[PDB]
């Protein structure tokens, strides 16, 4: 069967400013087949309220999805993107950077 | 507008 | 400027857990405005961006009629292809269905799309004359023929370059201050000392639309292009879209770079230079 790796961007909507709501994203594509599993982690820890875009691919038949939460940066606290795939052993895990 | 002809492989 | 249309649909077994998932969606350039999905409980098309909102009961009956009818086939389809390559009953297939139309600057039709994949690879395509098909092997050959004496093709080619280009016309009239607008990338770049004797260089675009843009860096005007390292456009989450590109810069050679923007909604290209 084929099979294709997930390319992962963790980043926010605006600039971060440390005080001001925002939404943290984590953008997943390039990949096959379409089961995917995908967490926003908060200093380790899962987020509950994630939403996410609605399946769909591009010319070349792989996928790709939108997955969002509502934040308020902080100096302090740290953010992380977790996939988890079958072309993957381990759960890959990005972490946030402000410059990226 | 979606097609409405609906043919089978 | 040139726009277009495109539905595509997602259908996947489940071996022993219910009927097959199947997922539609479409789109208006890179703006979504419908989608369907059999697991949920409304189970009709449902409104994806403001515009679409205000058509009629008429509108939202008819769509929901034509994506349960899509869904029905899919599931039988599914079947076909199992005994097309004799696979058994236990693993999880997916089929994979895209059309649409692009229309030019002036509005009128300019190509038109339909084609199907089968576990990621491609099954079959209708080609751009719109009287062919392209097959991808044994099992394609046989819906191949099949299509030809039912002549599907001729069906298509009316909706491709009729129905399809009189709703997206009606659409980018309806949507016209989303659909017809055009937002010129905010651009900066930002430095950062990764050691002693070099730094990274930065050079962004972001809330732009629609989506196709150009940014590369050039060192003396000369391309650098396997020195740089490019991320895919993406998506903001309020329609706009965001990109990035960057070099690592020998300290005291900042000068010699420039980045180098192109977007629609630019009246000429940018050229910025740390400075």
């Amino acid at each position: 069967m084929i099979q294709r790796t997930p390319k992962i961007q963790v980043y926010s909507r605006h600039p971060a400013e440390n005080g001001k709501s925002n939404f943290l994203n984590c953008y997943v594509s390039g990949f096959h087949p379409s089961d995917i599993e995908v967490d926003l982690l908060k200093n380790g820890e899962r987020i509950e309220k994630v939403e996410h875009s609605d399946l769909s691919f591009s010319k070349d038949w792989s996928f790709y999805l939108l997955y969002y939460t509502e934040f308020t940066p902080t100096e302090k606290d740290e953010y992380a993107c977790r996939v988890n795939h079958v072309t993957l052993s381990q759960p890959k895990i990005v972490k946030w950077d402000r410059d990226m | 507008f979606a097609p409405g002809f609906f043919p089978y492989l | 400027g040139s726009h277009s249309m495109r539905y595509f649909f997602t259908s996947v077994s489940r071996p022993g857990r219910g009927e097959p998932r199947f997922i539609a969606v479409g789109y208006v350039d890179d703006t979504q405005f419908v989608r369907f999905d059999s697991d949920a409980a409304s189970q009709r098309m449902e409104p994806r961006a403001p515009w679409i909102e205000q058509e009629g009961p008429e509108y939202w009956d008819g769509e929901t009629r034509k994506v349960k009818a899509h869904s029905q086939t899919h599931r039988v389809d599914l079947g076909t292809l199992r005994g097309y390559y004799n696979q058994s009953e236990a693993g999880s297939h997916t089929v994979q269905r895209m059309y649409g139309c692009d229309v030019g600057s002036d509005w009128r039709f300019l190509r038109g799309y339909h084609q199907y994949a089968y576990d990621g690879k491609d099954y079959i395509a209708l080609k751009e004359d719109l009287r062919s098909w392209t097959a991808a092997d044994m099992a394609a050959q046989t819906t191949k023929h099949k299509w030809e004496a039912a002549h599907v093709a001729e069906q298509l080619r009316a909706y491709l370059e009729g129905t399809c280009v009189e709703w997206l016309r009606r659409y980018l009239e309806n949507g016209k201050e989303t659909l017809q607008r055009t937002d010129a990338p905010k651009t900066h770049m930002t430095h950062h000392a990764v050691s002693d004797h070099e730094a990274t260089l930065r050079c962004w675009a972001l809330s732009f639309y629609p989506a196709e843009i150009t940014l590369t860096w050039q060192r003396d005007g000369e391309d650098q292009t396997q020195d740089t390292e490019l991320v895919e456009t993406r998506p903001a989450g309020d329609g706009t879209f965001q990109k990035w590109a960057a070099v690592v810069v020998p300290s005291g050679q900042e000068q010699r770079y420039t980045c180098h923007v192109q977007h629609e909604g630019l009246p000429k290209p940018l050229t910025l230079r740390w400075e």
